[PDB]
């Protein structure tokens, strides 16, 4: 009788997870791109810093 | 050193002392040989570790370790407990052990194919390609009784047994019937064929016929590890 | 979403024949080695047959060797098992197992109690 | 943690004495040890240093040829063998812990001290005595002959408080960091040459003498001491 | 002395050997240094041999000039002594490192577990240092034997007539012959034991050890027989022995530079770790 | 009754897939098509940390981007000073088989675990001057995969058995248990706000958990094989995974979908580690091949390659300021990489 209990639990989990409001992929990709653009100048790996500022050189 | 403050020099000295302790640990780490013990629930490897204990704990204990010495050489055997069925992930932690000790119950033919598949998986693994296997074909007396009784037949599960004949060159134990020798040689030949099917150059299998009363398993492990180390030395010293 | 569905199965007279199919989806069928496993009542899962990525290497267990044939169709994403001359000892639930990783010879846990890349099985009765 | 010193007493101006420092409650072998002496009614004065391993040993210029420092790690004892003792060697000798790694707090625990009676960067503390009342703010300043800032960015300035009849207690290490067990009312700041110590709310417990020490180079040098009194 | 075409051919073969040996030694040193995994115990001895052979080859052009042309020695006495000191020290270091490799291989094969317990790299570096010190102290009486000899019109780097008359020449001959008699014994006995152990498949390891020992004897026996003939050539009654001692030393010269060229191939060709490292260099 | 439940689960999965498809109006690659390429990312090994005897499984950065901690199968934890290559601490473990490391955000504690089903916490700053074990958490019935500190008194672990747990260090008890997966949970990533976390298990799925409610919010199920690594986008609204199949994938919390795949035909090995850049435009992944590939997050392109290690790359991390990347591998060496 463990299989039916597991199936009931899985059905309950699927029922909970189905009820979610989802935004479009365009808006989400735009948000990711905007975050990447707004913080570009603060990335030492993307834009390497001069040797006078690099603590590892 | 230059351009270092006094605190920097003291920190460097502390780091050097740590490195000294690390070297002292490294010597001991290199001294010992690590073995991984595998098998099924009917293999009887519990008795094997019990008889290794002659040579000298939370409930959910993930690993059991036993130590023993043969001729002033330290061996560390690791037994896996309180782990799930899936071995594909935690088996990669034992890719640098000296050898794998595989224990097989040869008495029952119902689960011999399961042992053969386990040996195939261990032998053919990507991260276990270098490791050699010391194979113990346990419970020889039970197999001898089963083959003398005649009630159970090996050809039911391995149909090629009828076509098998024991090799002309053989070393049977004194007082052993030819049927027992034929059964033992066929059972060992299955594992040897699996071993030699692929990857024979990198690693070697060492088959043995052991039992519960046998007390020479420590010496057999010692000799097989000596041969493994000899092969590794041949590879390392540009001899090959 | 890795899915494996088995189709064939049913009541068989002794000496009869069957053909099992395993339609696979959610992964590239060509890069994986496929297996067939079964679980007879009152027993654990048993490995039955095996076939490589191209079908070059094929392996059977000794109990069914000479009667069963395994084949795959990499274009149709399906796995087959032709069961000839069934015996009353062959009554089990047959599963279509997938090897854990691609481009590998070794399959580890296809017969484990809970395996993620295995099907729901089909009932074969003789 | 406990450091107990033994030895000391009436000694002739030509005799030899041996001081011992028995340690318990901490990992003795992983700490560097210092000897610091304070003359009667005078300020502190560094003497010697032996590192966690016995490789590195330092001495003050005034005791270089006569004193020697050694440690016995299995016994957790620190020694100081003194010979050719002069009349200016009369002081109370302290036993000080010091551990050095990235972010450590050296000079944190001092011993109770043992008294002996015999029959370089300049740190300036202009103030000598200051009258205070509880519930006030006071500032204690000091100056350094040499700039204490390093290329590492650290400044290596230490502040100690010696309450009446007790051993010194570390307050601030490397000019800004507050030692553990010290109340948050103490604050440390300053330039690379001039520094200041601020107490926000005075208490009867804060009355004592405050010393400043540099750890940029050896020998380690102290200030004269600014005394807060009620 | 010898006809011109013969020396031209010998020079061509010697410069070909120079190219081969320089390339091999540079590749060995680069491979050992670049990879931390290939920094094994035996690779330290291999690197020491590579350094010794590299110095021997860097000293080669003065030797070719000295035989080839008999040009006057306007380079000075100190260079005349230093050149041969460096060459002799490098040869002694090479033979001592060969013997050390033989001993280490024997101990690592016949007693594997005890060798892995006992052998450490900290002792290996000390052994290398003692080898180099023994080389520098056995090649150190070459500041008295060798000097520039005149008749400034004609000058050569030659053994000193006072050393020859007093008798230092034969003592140095025997001291050098020790460096042949001991390594050949060690190599032969230990490699025979290794082959016996491996012979109880494994055919190529024994055959390769026999090629290595045969190459050692082939290249180093004429070197010391030629030195003995040279030392005996100085007797005023030694007339017939001059031509044999001449061509014996010329052949020993060619095999002397053949040894520094073949040592990297003999010791680095079967590693299967060196090969993949070189192909990783690309 | 089982058949009806299975049919209902199938219907629910179908409608979830339909809802996810309805929101897929455009792809990430379409929107970022006109964006300028990052270029070529050249990096050099600034430091190399030596001292471990065996292979390294985990490393972690301090909140001050200077200090590290690493684990090896020798049974040792080493804390490094990355600026000067100084070993600050060396901690011997009771069990050799250690799989994970964690550094407390305050910096006072370090945790570790492995084949022994225990998470051990060590007190770095004691009055005795030594590092001593502070607590052993002993509830899991499988090997410990990952550890992540919440505070000085809270930690989240993932284990070989399918569950994940939240612990109270002072009492040593499981405050919460997360019981959704059906395989070994292999990785674990904490959100920037530390109100949520994600995990990747040996099934092809990943789950989003609520730390305080102690329940699963979303499942993503995009890969084809076991998921070995997981990491959060710095925004906290996305995450990336690495799996036994050669691909790496980026998933979206708000759109409940998969955004883009990072795969190439020449890559046929598994990804062991995954990390993001401070700006989030660079994705760094370690491979079974002895190299590490830098990826362009917005456009699926390989900007650069890290080709220093000569064994399997096992761990990977980027400092909080984004200054450097540290790479561990099975040859027992750590490398710090920096730009030009
Ligand atoms: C024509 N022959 C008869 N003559 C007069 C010779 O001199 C030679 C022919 C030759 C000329 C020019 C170029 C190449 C070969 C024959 C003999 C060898 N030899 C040397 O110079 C010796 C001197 C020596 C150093 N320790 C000893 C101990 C005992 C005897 C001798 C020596 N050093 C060397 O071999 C190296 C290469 C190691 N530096 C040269």
């Amino acid at each position: 009788t463990a299989s039916i209990a597991q199936a009931r639990k899985l059905v309950e989990q699927l029922k909970m997870e189905a009820n979610i409001d989802r935004i479009k992929v365009s808006k989400a990709a735009a948000d990711l791109m905007a975050y990447c653009e707004a913080h570009a100048k603060e990335d030492p790996l993307l834009t390497p810093v001069p040797a006078s500022e690099n603590p590892f050189r | 050193g230059c351009t270092l403050s006094a605190e920097d020099k003291a920190a460097v000295e502390r780091s050097k002392m740590i490195e000294k302790q690390l070297q002292k640990d490294k010597q001991v780490y290199r001294r010992t040989l690590r073995l991984l013990l595998l098998g099924a629930d009917n293999s009887g490897k519990s008795t094997i570790v019990k008889q290794m204990r002659i040579y000298h704990r939370v409930k959910t204990s993930g690993i059991f370790e036993t130590k023993f010495q043969v001729d002033k050489v330290n061996f560390h055997m690791f037994d896996v407990g309180a782990q799930r069925d899936e071995r594909r992930k935690w088996i990669q932690c034992f890719n640098d052990v000296t050898a794998i000790i595989f224990v097989v119950d040869s008495s029952d033919y119902n689960r011999l194919q399961e042992a053969l598949n386990d040996f195939k998986s261990i032998w053919n693994n990507r991260w276990l390609r270098t490791i050699s296997v010391i194979l113990f074909l346990n419970k020889q007396d039970l197999l001898a009784e089963k083959v003398l009784a005649g009630k159970s037949k090996i050809e039911d599960y391995f149909p090629e047994f009828a076509r098998y004949t024991t090799p002309e060159d053989a070393t049977p134990e004194p007082g052993e019937d030819p049927r027992v020798t034929r059964a033992k040689y066929f059972i060992r030949k299955e594992f040897v064929d699996i071993s030699t099917a692929s990857g024979d150059g990198r690693h070697i299998c060492y088959p043995h016929f052991t039992c519960s009363v046998d007390t020479e398993n420590a010496r057999r492990i010692f000799n097989d590890c000596k041969d493994i180390i000899l092969q590794m030395n041949l590879r390392e010293y540009n001899l090959v | 979403q890795v899915q494996l569905q088995e189709s064939g199965g049913g009541l068989v007279q002794p000496g009869g024949s069957l053909r099992l199919s395993c339609a696979a989806s959610g992964f590239t069928f060509s890069n994986y080695k496929m297996n067939w496993v079964r679980q007879a009542p009152g027993k654990g899962l048993e490995w039955v047959s095996d076939i490589s990525q191209s079908g070059a290497s094929i392996s059977y267990t000794g109990s069914v060797k000479g009667r069963f044939t395994i084949s795959r169709d990499n274009a149709k994403n399906t796995l087959y098992l032709q069961m000839n001359s069934l015996k009353p000892e062959d009554t089990a639930v047959y599963y279509c197992a997938r090897c854990p990783a691609p481009f590998t010879r070794d399959c580890f846990d296809v017969t484990s109690t809970t395996y993620a890349y295995r099907g729901q099985g089909t009932q074969v009765t003789v | 943690v406990q450091l107990v010193e033994s030895g000391g007493g009436l000694v002739q101006p030509g005799g030899s004495r041996k001081l011992s420092c028995s340690a318990s409650g901490f990992a003795f072998s992983s700490f560097g040890m210092h000897w610091v002496r304070q003359a009667p009614e005078k300020g502190l004065e560094w003497v010697a240093y032996i590192s966690s391993g016995s490789g590195t040993i330092y001495y003050a210029d005034t005791v270089k040829g006569r004193f020697t420092i050694s440690r016995d790690d299995p016994k957790n004892t620190l020694f100081l063998q003194m010979t050719s003792l002069r009349s200016e060697d009369t002081a109370m000798y302290y036993c000080v812990r010091s551990i050095y790694y990235y972010g450590s707090s050296p000079f944190d625990f001092w011993g109770q001290g043992t008294t002996l009676t015999v029959s370089d960067i300049v740190m300036t503390q202009a103030t000598s005595s200051v009258p205070v009342t509880p519930g006030e703010s006071v500032s204690i300043s000091c100056r350094s002959s040499k700039s204490l800032l390093h290329s590492n960015g650290n400044t290596y300035l230490y502040w100690f408080l010696q309450r009446p009849g007790q051993s010194p207690q570390l307050l601030i290490y490397r000019m800004s960091n507050l030692a553990s067990g010290v109340p948050d009312r103490f604050s440390g700041s300053g330039s690379g040459t001039a520094f200041t110590l601020t107490i926000s709310r005075l208490e009867a417990e804060d009355v004592g003498v405050y010393y400043c020490m540099q750890h940029l180079e050896y020998p380690l040098t102290f200030g004269a001491g600014t005394k807060l009194e009620l | 002395l010898f006809p011109a075409p013969l020396l031209a051919g010998v020079t061509a073969t010697c410069v070909a050997l120079f190219v081969v040996g320089i390339a091999g030694n540079l590749l060995t040193m680069l491979v050992v240094s670049r990879f931390r995994e290939l920094r094994t115990t035996t690779n330290l001895y291999l690197s020491s041999m590579a350094f010794s052979d590299l110095l021997i080859f860097l000293c080669m052009p003065l030797d070719l000039v000295r035989l080839w042309q008999y040009r006057p020695w306007n380079f000075g006495d100190l260079l005349c002594k230093l050149f041969q000191f460096v060459s002799e020290s490098c040869t002694y270091a090479t033979v001592l490192t060969i013997t050390a490799l033989s001993v280490e291989r024997y101990f690592a094969i016949c007693f594997p577990l005890r060798a892995k317990v006992v052998v450490t790299k900290g002792r290996v570096k000390l052994v290398i240092f003692v080898i180099w010190a023994v080389a520098f102290c056995s090649a150190g009486p070459i500041f008295v034997l060798v000097g520039v000899e005149h008749e400034w019109d004609t000058n050569e780097c030659r053994p000193t007539e006072f050393a020859v008359r007093s008798g230092l020449l034969t003592v140095m001959v025997w001291v050098s012959s020790i460096f042949f008699f001991l390594p050949v014994f060690c190599l032969t006995v230990l490699y025979s034991l290794i082959g016996r152990k491996l012979w109880r498949n494994h055919k190529q390891t024994v055959k390769m050890l026999a090629v290595v020992v045969f190459a050692f004897i082939l290249c180093w026996l004429p070197f010391h027989v030629g030195r003995y003939l040279f030392s005996k050539s100085f007797e005023p009654g030694s007339l017939e022995i001059a031509q044999i001692s001449q061509y014996c030393n010329l052949v020993s010269f060619v095999l002397f530079y053949l040894s520094a060229a073949i040592n990297p191939i003999l010791y680095n060709i079967m590693s299967k770790k060196y090969r993949v490292a070189v192909f990783r260099l690309l | 009754e089982l058949d009806q439940l299975r049919q209902e689960a199938e219907q629910l999965k179908n409608q979830i897939r339909d809802a996810r498809k309805a929101c897929a109006d455009a792809t990430l690659s379409q929107i970022t098509n006109n964006i300028d390429p990052v270029g070529r990312i050249q990096m050099r090994t600034r430091r190399t940390l030596r001292g471990h005897l065996a292979k390294i499984y985990a490393m972690h950065w301090g909140t001050d981007s200077r200090l590290l901690v690493s684990a090896s199968q020798d049974g040792k934890l080493i804390i490094w000073d990355s600026y000067t290559t100084n070993k600050v601490h060396a901690i011997p473990l009771r069990s050799s088989w250690v799989m994970t490391c964690a550094y407390a955000p305050s910096g006072n504690y370090v945790a570790c675990g492995g084949l022994d089903n225990i998470c051990s916490i060590y007190n770095l700053k004691t009055r005795e001057g030594n590092v001593r074990v502070s607590r052993e958490l002993a509830g899991h019935t499988g090997y410990l995969s990952c550890c992540r500190f919440l505070d000085d008194n809270q930690i989240v672990t993932s284990s070989g058995d399918t569950t994940c747990a939240l612990w109270d260090i002072e009492t040593g008890q499981q405050t919460t248990t997360f019981t959704g997966h059906t395989g070994d949970v292999m990785s674990l990533s904490l959100a920037p706000d530390t109100r949520l976390f994600v995990s990747g298990a040996c099934d092809a799925s990943a789950k989003l958990w609520d730390v305080r409610e102690g329940m699963c919010r979303q499942t993503f199920t995009g890969h084809e094989s076991d998921i070995n690594a997981i990491c959060f986008f710095p925004n906290g609204n996305a995450f990336a995974t690495g799996s036994d199949d050669a691909t790496c994938r980026l998933f979206d919390l708000r759109a409940d979908q998969e955004l883009m795949t990072y795969s190439h035909d020449n890559i046929i090995c598994g990804i062991t580690s995954v990390s993001f850049s401070k700006s989030g435009r660079l994705l760094l992944a370690g491979y079974d091949d002895f190299n590490c590939n830098v990826w362009d997050a917005l456009k699926a392109d390989r900007a650069g390659v890290l080709a220093g290690h000569d064994n399997r790359v096992s761990c990977l991390g980027v400092t909080d300021d984004g200054m450097a990347v540290a790479t561990g591998s099975w040859d027992s060496f750590l490398k710090i990489w920096n730009g030009s």
